[PDB]
């Protein structure tokens, strides 16, 4: 059960959803969390006040901000998502983005097409390290393009 | 036309932006003009909140209109964050509508706005201008910009349409009067006071 | 409104009832008006300004307690959500007399700013732009029908 | 610069010119909120309830009433901002449709236009301005020989009254004409006027605003003059006379009115230097000090300012005034502006008189009734509409709707005393200013109950403020000060403030005759005091060192009433009640001990230097304190006594009212003393600032308890909103105004949990008065009680009017509020804005946190049972001493409270070290040293107990 | 960066129970070195 | 202690050390969140029940006269005016302030009425705890004896 | 005997006529309002 963050009845279905997850056991996820930082520490508050199912499972992304509440950062666990290091780890993130079934079809030229399209992709987001002489301004190179 | 037909076929939106007086707004408005589309251009600002969307998404869906929301980044941060879900779910609904092996005699393609299932014509589409150069405006979050391609729309060619518009009024030279009022309107921005 | 339409009795029965007795006391007044239509024998009416204010009140009030009818009448018709509740209101009303129709038609088409009719108003021809470019349709709308 | 004129002049010659009827409606975006103006959209029930701009757009739409057929205009009068008018980027684009948020599009009708008169458009963003067509009217565009011939052409076609009169005022333009003309005396005297400088920047429309509205205050005079002269009617040769005179004093007191005194003097030399009209003939004396006389001749001011002699019992009254050259001018003035019935502006320096002198001359105005209102950081527009509904009444007239005060004949005159505190937003607009000048120029505002446009009439402004270089005083607009003249109301100077505080002193001292020898040297020590102190504690250090000739009347009123029940007193008590007033005004409010010690020397040099040949030592010994407790007369206490009666007083107490034992000491008795003092004045509030867990509240109520005022304390909790504040303040003000129960109402830093709580307690502390607090049933009730209350005292009042002013007064006399805050310096500064009169109404301590002294005295007190007695204690060659009055051969009690002590500075210091490490900290409090010295009392008595 | 202490109790168990490197070792000191290693490495791993 | 304690323990330890001392003395737990910590906080104080009250950094006003001690006693009563009501204070309540957050900053108003007690993380109580740890998993008979 | 004349008269017509006056029946008006638009009856005038 996915939820965007933000609006008064998005607290309500986060609420209820995290309330039949717990016994049920499915997954909840939260995107945004960072745009409401006081229903953050209640949601913390409720979290750990909890036993729920051995399945269940509540992701919360959010962008690195200050305002998010070093409570809710101690009880969680961060994993921190940022361009890759270099051309080599790119390029292994953008292959294991890609399902094998979809590199591997009948024209035998589409893996090797997807391979170029990797490298010129390693390539531009890596010379937005070199602000000023890789591009002319930080553009948004992502996962969509 | 490029560009945004491009992210119709993906089932995207349009996100044309570049500072003021690009031809952002009109280029949407020619290109649903173009399709014969239904455009309804929304001046965009801080009170336009959850319901509000979603009651004029729920109307665009239904008739099968364009919606060019101009100065998106006018609502507040959280509120494009809440709007990003009923748009994923809009796209969603015109992507299984795009599938070969449903066919116009079954069911109706409906998505869930307002907790409501809406019926979504096939026609509708969600256009949104923004220029990210003012201070102050909203950020969108990625889970939103994902949703649109984007396009810069920074330089207008002025002399193309000084010169066309001049033509098609009916002067006769109007090959030297666009070459002549162009640079001059130039001239004016960059010689006089500020 | 509440004469042309059915559900709007069983679904608003106070809003009914009200509208009966200000219809009544509208009827009465306009009764006594037309026995003799001087304006100054109107004027001097004893109580009919105080009257005529209780009147438009009570009407506003009614006006605002048709939201919910209006959202259904809007899920009739889906272009009925770029009108306004007072404009829908009037059009709804006036649906018997199409002549107060033709500047609603803007809000709710891309190009069409009236309809063509004949002379007795019952079949729709076809179409006009505000620039007075005409479209003739070749099967007309029967609005008797 | 012609724009309004310009606008309105083209809509007429087009209206004239092709027949079609012209209809403008004049907005001001920024004077009402953004939803007020576009709509707003119900969360809950989701209906939308059109704004300003919305409404009148969807009329001229609907055209009931053929409005389509007509030309209209809609012009946005005020300020532009990216905020409000990006909203309208659909209407001014090539789309013209106003897009709401519910879905509704609204088309542009091709007979509007949407206009915008703006000053400037330094925050307008580009997607806005190029949208629009521009005209740009420069300021040389309305040439000054335009604005003369406009105001002479209106002097000779329009009567001043409401012909004789018109004769007067044609004649008195032909007298004025020579000199409105280009390079003549009124332009030169202006292009002079800008090279000085003012208290306000200086704008060419204001002062011509003020010179034509004191000429024809010059008219109505040689009316009144004819009237009261219907033999002879004033002639040819003496109207010639007067109006030249007049017109060089109204070019004076408009041109430098807003001045100090030095620019005054330089506009009249240059005047002097320029002009041909006959002048006065002083050497020195500049001409601002020279009224103008109806017989048509200069006539000094000194020549009204008599020497009077005050009535014994009406010294430093708050209704007094000693006539001062300053303030004679000053009052004529503003009786000059106030009778045209234009709006103005009184700036200077706090205290200086502002308020008293508008209320001097509103003396002579009987048909004018002022209205209080103070402004603040969160001022908004709801305050002048809850005094409009309060004190006036919306009718309806065919018109359109008339804003008019209840009582007919009268005008009222809203005197808001801070118009430059309202927060200025981040596009340079004040929303309360905004729609004072919508009042003032449209001559009415609109009510967003129902969009309709309401016209003022008989109501007055008048402003005050501090200079706009003072913190917190933001710089009024300038569309704004072209409608309202300013008058810069300076300090008294010492010559000034010596003859009004010897008089008041003379006026004191006849009381005890054998004194009335000392009444030249006493005003002198004040004086010379007052001044150090002022040149001495500045605004730059903390913001409440401010020193007013406030000050000094609180200290005339408070030696008055030490006086007023003596029979004799020698020189010795009345320079000890001198210096007991001296330190209660000017060292209370200081913070730290360097300018306490500064004062007290200074007092002491002052004293000796203008009191020689007195016994230093009978009239000066250092602790000096004041009781009626003791007696029935506020007459010099021991402090032992004052001790004694204290904590039998405590011991009364902690069985009566609150069972929590304290320990006494100096610093409590000066305290208790100091709040005690202002618990006996009416509308006495005070302003306790000190750590927490010093004892504010708790010795607040204990001298409540003494003075039998009830306590009462907001019972906060987390769902506290403004509403039950605003219930609480009702109950108190009718405990304290209907029921004439004296109430301290205690609160803290703490209860304020919003702004609103702020802005309630500001107007509450200022006026002893909210005005929109109570309405409705809640007012009905209470005229209910205030007639019921009225009647018990045996006061005959039944209209509603003077019930409220009764229960105006009755609250000012029986409510006493006190605030409690921490001494924070942001949040002090903060506060020294956000609520003025908490530093203007409320007498101010400072308890800080307890001294070395304190903390010694607290536990040598309280270790009295514990033993600590070592006979054969050996004093070290180096005692560390902490208290430096500690005696040097000290006992093994005195170096264990010595040791104490340290620890409490040593925990204040390693707080210090974390907080300079960027480390947490948690304040240390005198609770905590309680603590320790309470746990040390039962751990010494547990172990030796275990040990025997 | 804010980590809790449960969050080092639970890489200390993970080291120490559901560690790979610990199959089929049984010298003690050889044990506690593989521990060592593994705890450093764990601890890496899970807070980089 | 001579001021109610307030609790600073990221581990919960001690929340868990209160509960067992005072078990015996009928202890209960609630928080300042609760919509029952007015009725829980009452009761306490008529019955003279130990309460230990978590999520102090939400800390409500309404214990400032419980916490300084602002007892009337008056006609053999000892009266605690809790809000809008008095209360006949028993002389065995107690009360503890706790809360898990070590980074909470608090008015200097509620710092003086209570006194500090920090449950850090000390380096030998955290060499004892691994110490014992890797005893038990690895030499679990030295650990058991 | 009033109080049974009061209760004489609320008991036959469940509203005593005189007992609500002045600000009383100010007061009464406003809670009668509220509740009327609580229950979703919307009523402004005080006969109704
Ligand atoms: N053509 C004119 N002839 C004579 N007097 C004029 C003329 N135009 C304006 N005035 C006068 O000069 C003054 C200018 O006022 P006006 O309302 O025109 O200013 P504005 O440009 O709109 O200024 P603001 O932005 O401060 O409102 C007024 O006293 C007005 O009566
Ligand atoms: N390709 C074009 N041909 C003709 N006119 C154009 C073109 N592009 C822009 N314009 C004109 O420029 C003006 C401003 O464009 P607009 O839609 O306001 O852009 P933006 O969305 O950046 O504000 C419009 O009036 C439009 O008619
Ligand atoms: N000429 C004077 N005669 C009598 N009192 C004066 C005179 N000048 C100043 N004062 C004293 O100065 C004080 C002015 O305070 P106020 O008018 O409230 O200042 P402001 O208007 O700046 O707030 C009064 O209390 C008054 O006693
Ligand atoms: N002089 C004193 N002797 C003993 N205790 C005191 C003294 N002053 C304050 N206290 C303690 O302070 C507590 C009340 O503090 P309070 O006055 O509410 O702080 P604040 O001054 O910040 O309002 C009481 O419980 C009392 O024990
Ligand atoms: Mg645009
Ligand atoms: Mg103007």
């Amino acid at each position: 059960t996915s939820i965007a963050i933000g609006s008064a009845e998005g607290f309500n279905q986060a609420d209820k959803a995290i309330n039949t997850a717990v016994k049920s056991g499915r997954w909840v996820m939260l995107k945004n969390v960072h745009l409401a930082p006081g229903w953050l520490m209640q949601l913390e508050k409720k979290l750990h006040s909890l036993q729920p199912h051995a399945c269940f499972r509540l992701f919360l992304t959010m962008e690195i901000n200050p305002k998010v509440p070093v409570n809710l950062l101690r009880a969680g666990r961060i994993f921190v998502f940022e361009p890759p290091p270099g051309v080599k780890a790119n390029m292994l993130r953008t292959f294991s983005s890609i399902p094998v079934s979809r590199i591997c079809k009948s024209p035998n030229e589409r893996a090797r097409l997807y391979f170029l399209l990797a490298w010129f992709h390693a390539i531009i987001q890596e010379r937005l390290r070199y602000a000023p002489l890789g591009w002319s301004k930080k553009y948004e190179f992502g996962e969509s393009d | 036309y490029l560009t945004m037909t491009q992210a119709l076929e993906a089932r995207l939106g349009g996100s044309p932006f570049g500072p003021a007086g690009t031809g952002k707004t009109e280029s949407v408005k020619a290109l649903g003009h173009q399709l014969g589309r239904f455009v309804l251009v929304f001046n965009c600002d801080e009170t336009f909140d959850f319901q509000a969307m979603g009651r004029i998404f729920v109307g665009l869906c239904q008739v099968g209109a364009w919606g060019c929301f101009d100065e998106f980044n006018r609502l507040e941060e959280r509120m494009l964050s809440a709007v990003s879900q009923q748009v994923q779910c809009i796209q969603e609904a015109l992507r299984e509508h795009s599938n070969p092996n449903y066919d116009k005699t079954s069911a109706p393609i409906t998505c869930e706005l307002l907790n409501k299932q809406v019926k979504v014509s096939p026609d509708m589409a969600i256009f949104i201008t923004m220029n990210p150069g003012y201070a102050g405006r909203s950020n969108l979050p990625d889970n939103l910009k994902k949703l649109f391609r984007s396009l810069a729309m920074t330089k207008p060619d002025r002399q193309l349409i000084a010169q066309v518009m001049l033509y098609s009024q009916g002067f006769r030279t109007a090959e030297v009067l666009a070459n002549k009022i162009v640079p001059f309107f130039k001239l004016c921005d960059e010689q006089l006071s500020s | 409104i509440f004469t042309g339409s059915a559900d709007i009795k069983h679904l608003l029965p106070v809003e009914t009832q009200r509208f009966q007795s200000i219809s009544t006391e509208f009827l009465a007044l306009m009764k006594k008006v037309s026995k003799s239509p001087l304006v100054m024998d109107v004027l001097n009416i004893q109580g009919v300004q105080r009257s005529l204010e209780r009147l438009a009140d009570l009407l506003g009030k009614i006006q605002k307690a048709l939201g919910e009818y209006l959202e259904r009448e809007r899920s009739s018709f889906p272009r009925f959500y770029f009108v306004g509740d007072e404009d829908l209101l009037e059009i709804i009303g006036n649906s018997k007399n199409v002549a107060k129709l033709q500047k609603h038609f803007k809000k709710m088409f891309a190009g069409v700013s009236s309809i063509i009719l004949n002379e007795d108003n019952s079949v729709v021809l076809g179409i006009s732009s505000r620039e007075g470019e005409e479209v003739m349709f070749k099967t007309p709308v029967s609005i008797t029908e | 610069s012609g724009k309004s004129m310009a606008w309105r002049v083209l809509l007429k010659a087009l209206e004239r010119l092709e027949g079609v009827e012209g209809v403008a409606h004049i907005i001001d975006p920024k004077a009402i909120s953004k939803d007020h103006l576009y709509g707003t959209l119900d969360p809950n029930t989701r209906e939308w309830t059109d704004g300003l701009f919305t409404h009148v757009l969807r009329k001229i739409i609907d055209s009931v009433r053929g409005e389509l057929q007509k030309r209209q205009w809609i012009v946005f009068d005020g300020d532009v901002d990216p905020e409000w008018v990006e909203n309208l980027n659909s209407v001014l684009d090539d789309n013209k449709l106003l897009t709401l948020p519910n879905g509704e599009r609204l088309s542009l009708p091709p007979n509007v236009r949407i206009m915008f008169e703006v000053q400037d458009l330094k925050y307008a963003t580009l997607a806005t301005v190029s949208r629009c067509g521009m005209v740009w009217f420069s300021e040389d565009v309305l040439s000054t020989d335009m604005i003369f011939n406009n105001f002479l052409a209106r002097l000779r076609s329009i009567p001043l009254d409401e012909s004789p009169m018109l004769q007067i005022q044609r004649d008195a333009a032909t007298i004025m004409q020579p000199y409105f003309t280009s390079n003549g005396l009124v332009t030169k005297a202006l292009e002079h006027a800008f090279q000085l400088e003012h208290i306000m920047d200086l704008t060419r429309l204001r002062c011509l605003g003020s010179l034509f509205s004191m000429l024809h205050q010059a008219c109505r005079n040689v009316a009144q003059y004819n009237a009261n002269h219907p033999d002879f009617p004033m002639q040819i040769e003496q109207l010639e006379r007067y109006i030249q005179r007049y017109l060089v004093y109204a070019i004076l007191w408009s041109l430098s009115g807003d001045s100090r005194l030095k620019m005054r003097a330089e506009l009249g030399e240059y005047i002097r230097r320029i002009t041909t009209v006959p002048l006065p003939t002083a050497p020195n004396i500049p001409i601002i000090d020279y009224e103008v006389s109806i017989s048509g001749e200069w006539s000094p001011w000194q020549a009204k300012v008599p020497q009077i002699e005050v009535e014994t019992h009406k010294v430093a009254a708050p209704d007094v005034v000693v006539p001062t050259l300053d303030t004679v001018r000053h009052e004529a003035l503003l009786y000059t502006w106030l009778a045209e019935h234009k709006p103005l502006v009184l700036c200077g320096p706090p205290g200086s008189g502002k308020t008293m002198t508008l209320f001097s001359a509103l003396r002579a105005l009987p048909d004018m009734e002022v209205v209080g209102l103070n402004f603040s950081s969160a001022t908004t527009p709801e305050l002048l509409l809850k005094t409009f509904d309060h004190y006036c009444e919306y009718r309806r007239t065919p018109n359109g709707v008339v804003l008019a005060p209840v009582q007919l004949g009268k005008w009222l005159v809203l005197f808001c005393d801070e118009i430059n505190l309202p927060d200025m937003d981040k596009y340079g607009t004040q929303r309360v200013i905004s729609f004072i000048r919508q009042m003032v120029e449209h001559g009415g505002f609109y009510r967003t109950s129902d969009q309709t446009w309401v016209k003022l009439e008989r109501i007055q402004f008048v402003g005050a403020c501090n200079p706009p270089t003072d913190p917190g005083r933001k710089p009024l607009s300038h569309r704004f000060l072209r409608h309202v003249p300013v008058v810069y109301v300076d300090y008294p100077g010492p010559a000034s403030l010596t003859q009004i505080y010897g008089t008041f002193n003379r006026a004191m001292l006849r009381l005890i005759p054998s004194l009335r020898t000392y009444a030249e040297p006493l005003t002198a020590a004040m004086v010379e005091f007052y001044t150090m102190s002022q040149e001495r504690f500045t605004q730059d250090t903390q913001p409440h060192y401010i020193y007013s000739p406030r000050e000094m009347t609180r200290w005339v009123r408070g030696i008055f009433e030490a006086l007023r029940p003596l029979e004799t007193l020698p020189v010795e008590g009345l320079i000890r009640i001198w210096a007991h007033e001296a330190l209660r005004l000017f060292q209370d409010r200081l913070v730290e001990d360097e300018e306490r010690r500064w004062t007290d020397e200074n007092i002491d040099t002052v004293a000796l230097k203008h009191f020689p040949n007195i016994d230093r030592e009978k009239a000066m010994s250092r602790p000096i304190l004041y009781s009626n407790w003791l007696s029935k007369d506020y007459i010099p206490v021991d402090q032992e006594e004052l001790r004694d009666y204290v904590k039998a007083r405590l011991k009364v107490f902690y069985e009566e009212e609150l069972d929590v034992p304290l320990v006494l000491f100096n610093e409590v008795l000066d305290h208790v003393l100091r709040i005690d003092r202002i618990f006996r004045q009416p509308q006495g509030h005070l302003l306790l600032i000190g750590v927490s867990g010093a004892g504010k509240t708790t010795l607040s109520r204990f001298v409540a308890w003494m003075n039998g005022l009830s306590v009462y304390q907001i019972k906060v909790h987390r769902k506290y909103t403004g509403e039950d504040f605003d219930e609480d303040l009702r109950t108190v003000l009718r405990r304290s105004g209907c029921k004439n129960e004296k109430i301290a109402f205690i609160m803290d830093e703490s209860n304020v949990l919003d702004s609103g709580f702020l802005e309630r307690m500001n107007t509450l502390l200022a006026n002893g008065e909210v005005p929109g607090l109570f309405e409705g049933d809640e007012y009905a009730t209470l005229m209910t009680q205030c007639k019921e209350g009225a009647q018990k005292e045996g006061l005959m009042l039944d209209s509603h009017e003077e019930l409220y002013k009764w229960f105006t007064s009755q609250v000012i006399r029986n409510l006493h509020v006190v605030f409690t805050m921490n001494p924070s310096s942001e949040g002090l500064k903060d506060r020294a804005a956000t609520s003025p009169a908490l530093f203007n109404r409320c007498v101010l301590n400072w308890f800080g946190d307890w001294s070395t002294e304190a903390l010694y005295q607290v536990g040598k007190e309280f270790t009295s049972k514990m033993d600590l007695e070592k006979p054969n204690y050996i004093v070290p060659d180096y005692m560390p001493v902490v208290y430096d009055k500690l005696p040097q051969p000290p006992s093994h009690r005195e170096a264990i409270v010595n040791s104490c002590v340290f620890v409490h500075q040593t925990l204040h210091q390693a707080n210090a070290r974390l907080a300079k490490r960027g480390g947490r900290t948690m304040a240390i409090t005198p609770r905590h040293y309680l603590d320790f010295i309470n746990h040390y009392a039962n751990l010494f008595h547990e172990k030796r107990s275990e040990l025997e | 960066y804010q980590y809790s202490l449960q969050f080092f109790l639970d890489i200390y168990h993970n080291v120490l129970y559901e560690n790979p490197n610990l199959k089929g070792v049984t010298d003690h000191t050889q044990r506690l070195s593989i521990i060592t290693k593994d705890l450093f490495q764990v601890a890496f791993n899970r807070v980089a | 202690f001579n001021r109610y304690p307030l609790i600073i323990d990221p581990s919960g330890q001690a929340t868990e050390f209160i509960m067992n001392e005072y078990k015996d003395r009928k202890i209960t737990r609630t928080s300042f969140l609760d919509d029952a910590f007015r009725k829980n906080l009452e009761s306490a104080l008529r019955f003279g029940n130990p309460l230990l009250v978590q999520d102090v950094e939400s800390y409500d006003p309404v214990l400032n006269p419980v916490l300084n001690r602002e007892v009337r006693r008056t006609g053999g009563r000892v009266l605690i005016t809790l809000g809008d009501q008095d209360i006949d204070l028993s002389p065995s309540f107690v009360i503890f302030l706790s809360t898990r957050d070590p980074t909470v900053e608090f008015p200097p108003d509620l710092c003086s009425r209570v006194t500090f007690v920090n449950f850090t993380v000390t380096r030998s109580s955290l060499q004892s705890q691994c110490l014992n740890e890797v005893l038990k998993a690895e030499r679990p008979d030295v650990d058991e004896k």
